[PDB]
């Protein structure tokens, strides 16, 4: 029994990394989504920041919370308008962090 | 170049996809308790059998 429940939390770490990584992404996709060239449409912008930023906590459930979080404008002249992740969006973890927020 | 401006969606079929695990918890303690307490029904009988 003690061992199984050894191998269980190993199959524990095992299963939850790739979770992780699924759920991860799909948040990580989501943030490519909020950050293109995305001066967000005011009714269904916000939803889609509240629901991303919803999403962090139960990110920080499993895994590290500490993230940088920032805004960024846009104009008419909407040229290469982008709306970043780097600064903006960034988690830290694993002690040196290099990460995109998307 | 890199003035950007977006539209609409499409649709192709219907899905339901694979990830199951919190299930298997309860599930092993089962058949072995399957095992034992079948075997234990059946051992009490073999007890007393000729007694």
């Amino acid at each position: 029994t003690l061992d199984k429940i050894q191998k269980k939390v190993n199959d524990d770490i095992k299963n939850t990394v790739d979770e992780i990584n699924k759920i991860g992404e799909e948040i990580a996709t989501i943030n490519k989504q909020i950050y293109g060239q995305e001066a967000l449409p005011t009714e269904h912008a916000n939803e889609l920041r509240d629901r991303r930023d919803e999403l962090e906590l139960t990110l920080s459930k499993l895994v590290s919370a500490v993230a940088s979080k920032n805004e960024i404008n846009q104009d008419n002249r909407l040229d290469t308008t982008i709306t970043d992740p780097g600064h903006q969006y960034n988690l830290s973890i694993e002690g040196f962090s290099i990460v995109d927020g998307i | 170049g890199g003035v950007q401006v977006g539209t609409g969606t499409a649709v192709e079929s219907i899905v339901r996809l694979h990830d199951e695990y919190s299930y298997y918890k309860l599930k092993g303690a089962s058949n072995q308790l399957e095992y034992t307490k079948y075997m234990a029904s059946t051992l009490q009988e073999i007890a007393q059998r000729f007694p």
